[PDB]
RNA sequence: GGAGAAGGGUUCCAUGUGAACAGCAGUUGAACAUGGGUCAGUCGGUCCUGAGAGAUGGGCGAGCGCCGUUCCGAAGGGACGGGCGAUGGCCUCCGUUGCCCUCGGCCGAUCGAAAGGGAGUCGGGUUCAGAUCCCCGAAUCCGGAGUGGCGGAGAUGGGCGCCGCGAGGCGUCCAGUGCGGUAACGCGACCGAUCCCGGAGAAGCCGGCGGGAGCCCCGGGGAGAGUUCUCUUUUCUUUGUGAAGGGCAGGGCGCCCUGGAAUGGGUUCGCCCCGAGAGAGGGGCCCGUGCCUUGGAAAGCGUCGCGGUUCCGGCGGCGUCCGGUGAGCUCUCGCUGGCCCUUGAAAAUCCGGGGGAGAGGGUGUAAAUCUCGCGCCGGGCCGUACCCAUAUCCGCAGCAGGUCUCCAAGGUGAACAGCCUCUGGCAUGUUGGAACAAUGUAGGUAAGGGAAGUCGGCAAGCCGGAUCCGUAACUUCGGGAUAAGGAUUGGCUCUAAGGGCUGGGUCGGUCGCGGCCGGCGCCUAGCAGCCGACUUAGAACUGGUGCGGACCAGGGGAAUCCGACUGU
RNA sequence: AUGCCUGGGCAGGGCGAAGCCAGAGGAAACUCUGGUGGAGGUCCGUAGCGGUCCUGACGUGCAAAUCGGUCGUCCGACCUG
């Protein structure tokens, strides 16, 4: 709350769109805007760069992530299901 | 990156086992698929994101994309953006095998079509409002005259 | 014509309130004596820290309380430095005579050590 | 075009078969030994006057020494 | 001051119609067409972002 | 003002006439009549493909034809290596053609951009009208090069047995498709096919910063010059070098070697980076459009003086010099970020790499040179004048309309705003003279009242820039907001604050003011000298209260209805 | 009029969103102050684009729709070959 009270990121806005709209797109900026710390090497660099794609400065590696999110949660449990069937088949 | 979709692709480089050279196809990338990685295709291959394999070898409950409606049509069902088929049963007579599509339908499908394990990545992009008829004139103006 | 003028506004003349159309930061933006003061601070503390008038960490303190821009130019700077200089020699002193005065009761203590298993 | 350090290198372009019309310039101990060939103009400077004066009679066979003025 | 033209027919100041000053020994100021930049090449491993 | 694209098509240049046209005139013209004028391997078409168009195969259609561009195709007529046969040329040696074997993906014939991609030329001079095209002088690209025109690289190593004092000579065995550096990489070259991989071509918009250049600015030297009734070491103009090579500054590196850091450090305007190797040292690579040099002072320019009645592209003396600055403008190069539910071209063409199918001569030679330096020959066809717009185009016309771009000085000023000026351009826009009646069109000023006018404050006027104070209801908390409302603004003379570069290693010894050696002072509270851009604040004095003095330049507040807004 | 391909262009200022630095308070959660930063289908405004009012000029006109002042927008649903 230093320099605005409760916009942050939408302050770009201005009065436009609506309060409520501006408030659901605040979260999506934030995490869109947000660099992750890539668990290749270590680095705080995870930086999206366009929709559902994410690439490190350092690892020069492309990950296909969510579009506003590096993870989205239906992917993490699909990817924990797939690892349980996997081990309930091959064994 | 694709214009006009909002799921991306992924380029992925084989050997053909004919003729000494790199064959290259351009699948729609899952989720947790990353650069450098090894993707495996066939019968015997394991159950693992981003690896196509027919429907009947996996088990029963296995979400996939990029189904094939048909055996050899090189994918069909649930490829825009975050979408995914669940398989529901296999049936060992008559060879089929039911799929659940994301727009809640019950399909019984051929078990020689295959299917690439996991979810389209670049899912959650109607959750974002547009805000602007600018932004809609840009995502339109990719894919047709029609906004 | 304009030579004169140009000499009389090297001066000062013509420039007061009644003769500004532009704002204060059109005619001299901020950014620009920003990026000039802190210019003129680095180079001056890069100069003390490679002429060993300060060390690593005072550099440091300092490079970081200029960038949150405390001093306004160079002599107050350079009069905080002095400052911090007096005060660091101080500190200094008194901890080397304490050192100096543990060591020797130290050595005292040890050589009475010595002298008791000497004895025995 | 292309400058010669060497007097050899210099007698050695004004004797090629495609060498043409060599001029002397007299620039004031700038002297300039200039050989016109197919491709290039080597340029000799001798800073000495004696040493052009002494080069100037070396040419064998008696091309253009025409000089400039 | 001398202000210049350009030397060819080409009006539109497009990517092919890039020119830079010089002085000539006639004491005029003229446009001189310049070539393309050129790139280094890249590595053939692709990861690495620097050229070779 | 100087040049182009589309369009125009002789309107361009010289001479002559004044019949007709240029709404007056004309000795003038874009009118009329005679002639003249457009010079290319390097500037573009030509080549490539884009959006797209459009044949064959195929299908349809009564039919002219249509559908479609890979789809219901025996779709490549090409190439290397080997064999045979034939001719030609000193049938030695090679070329050509025919046959046989062998090898072979492409992806649809073709068209499609004078602003996309696309190797390679500049300087001076020159016409009445053309010149990166003509002449002079310097280069460069592509193709050919057989008999290779030359030199150079593959190159002239060792061992053994002899001869000779030795240099060196002879015979034999072989090696020899290069060399250097730990490394990044470098050296003028430095075999190689079918095949495969990669790069370049080949990329959006915006912000910030830094380097280089052009222009502008300041202090001077010259040369020519306006003023000089008083002053002014005066004010005005000029004061340089091409492409292509070599060398060196100057920028960038997500390149390498030593080493391992918390007392965290380095660092930008901002960022950012570091045990996946940061600071500190030593190297390497890329761009070098900048500086020196060949080109190149021979030429160009400014001056002073002549040859020649004339023609005459001439002859000569001089100079073309030394420095500093700037959030300054433009172009360009390079880093660094921000935005996308927007991710921002294809092809022609060129290059590098992985492999070793094959070749070579055998110990002085050869096969090879993605040819290292020179040397020889050629580059065909088309366009090139001029206007490019208050008169060469489209609007019936020399029509206040419309029509795509580049170059961009001084002062004031935030400014590419308005006003004045320099280089350059012109005659006021299809005519002039004489008066200043009424109505007009376009500007203004008006005592007192201040919307009483009118459907309606229509029109006009009021406020207006900058600095210092202050700023309400409401609200989606972002705004309202320059809310509203106040004070100041000139000129002159001062004061204060905001910076860079260099300098001490002084003493003694030694060597030729400078260099080396040792301990000293280590300015570690810093000072001395020399430079330079503009600012901010304060004070005094002063003018008939004048001062954003011209120009630029928001009138506000309280409410109702409608549409969220931006946009059409 | 609309879609696509390939090019070109858009002075000078105001407000001040993320992110970052320094200081102060706190037991923490964290909160204030001063700076840096330059986002916005943001604002004033020129070029460009368009045409609200004077229902002005003209209305056998410069013009079979032009002209003067005043105007809306002017980094994006922008303008243009
Ligand atoms: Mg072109
Ligand atoms: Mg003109
Ligand atoms: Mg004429
Ligand atoms: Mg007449
Ligand atoms: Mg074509
Ligand atoms: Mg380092
Ligand atoms: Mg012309
Ligand atoms: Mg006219
Ligand atoms: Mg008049
Ligand atoms: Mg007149
Ligand atoms: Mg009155
Ligand atoms: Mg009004
Ligand atoms: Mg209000
Ligand atoms: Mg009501
Ligand atoms: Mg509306
Ligand atoms: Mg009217
Ligand atoms: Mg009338
Ligand atoms: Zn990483």
């Amino acid at each position: 709350a230093k320099r605005t009270k409760k916009v942050g990121i939408v302050g770009k806005y201005g009065t436009r769109y609506g309060a409520s709209l501006r408030k659901m797109v605040k979260k999506i900026e934030i995490s869109q805007h947000a660099k992750y710390t890539c668990s290749f090497c270590g680095k705080t660099k995870m930086k999206r760069r366009a929709v559902g794609i994410w690439h490190c400065g350092s690892c020069m590696k492309t990950v296909a992530g969510g579009a506003w999110t590096y993870n989205t949660t239906s992917a993490v449990t699909v990817k924990s299901a797939i690892r349980r069937l996997k081990e309930l088949k091959d064994q | 990156h694709d214009p006009g979709r909002g799921a991306p692709l992924a380029k992925v480089v084989f050997r053909d086992p004919y003729r000494f050279k790199k064959r290259t196809e351009l699948f729609i990338a899952a989720e947790g698929i990353h650069t450098g990685q090894f993707v495996y295709c066939g019968k015997k291959a394991q159950l693992n994101i981003g690896n196509v394999l027919p429907v009947g070898t996996m088990p029963e409950g296995t979400i996939v994309c990029c189904l094939e409606e048909k055996p050899g049509d090189r994918g069909k069902l649930a490829r825009a953006s975050g979408n995914y088929a669940t398989v529901i049963s296999h049936n060992p007579e008559t060879k089929k095998t039911r799929v659940k599509l994301p727009s809640g339908s019950k399909k019984v499908i051929s078990s020689a079509n295959r299917a690439v394990v996991g979810v389209v990545a670049g899912g959650g992009r109607i959750d974002k409002p547009i805000l602007k008829a600018g932004r809609a004139y840009h995502k339109y103006k990719a894919k047709r005259n029609c906004w | 014509r304009c030579r004169k003028n140009t000499l009389a506004r090297r001066k000062g003349r013509h420039m007061g309130i009644g003769k500004r159309k532009g704002t204060a930061n059109a005619r001299m933006p901020e950014k620009v004596t920003w990026m000039r003061r802190m210019r003129i601070l680095r180079r001056l503390l890069r100069r003390y820290r490679e002429s060993k008038k300060i060390d690593r960490h005072m550099y440091h303190s300092l490079y970081l309380k200029v960038k949150g821009n405390v001093f306004k130019n160079k002599r107050i700077l350079m009069e905080h430095i002095h400052k911090l200089k007096a005060d660091k020699a101080r500190k200094k002193l008194l901890a080397d005579q304490a050192e100096a005065r543990r060591s020797k009761t130290k050595e005292a203590r040890k050589r009475r050590e010595e002298r008791l298993q000497a004895k025995k | 075009p292309r400058k010669i350090e060497e007097i050899k290198d210099f007698l050695l372009t004004a004797r090629r078969k495609d060498a043409k019309s060599v001029k002397i310039k007299k620039n004031k101990d700038n002297v300039k030994f200039k050989v016109r060939c197919s491709r290039y103009l080597y340029t000799l400077v001798i800073t000495d006057k004696e040493k052009a004066e002494k080069l100037k009679q070396s040419l064998p066979p008696g091309l253009a020494v025409k000089e400039l003025k | 001051v001398q202000r210049l033209t350009y030397r060819r027919r080409l009006s539109y100041n497009t990517a092919s119609n890039k020119t830079r000053l010089s002085r000539t020994p006639g004491n005029r100021i003229v446009y001189l067409y310049t070539k393309k930049v050129g790139k280094a090449p890249k590595s053939a491993c692709g990861v690495c972002p620097g050229r070779l």
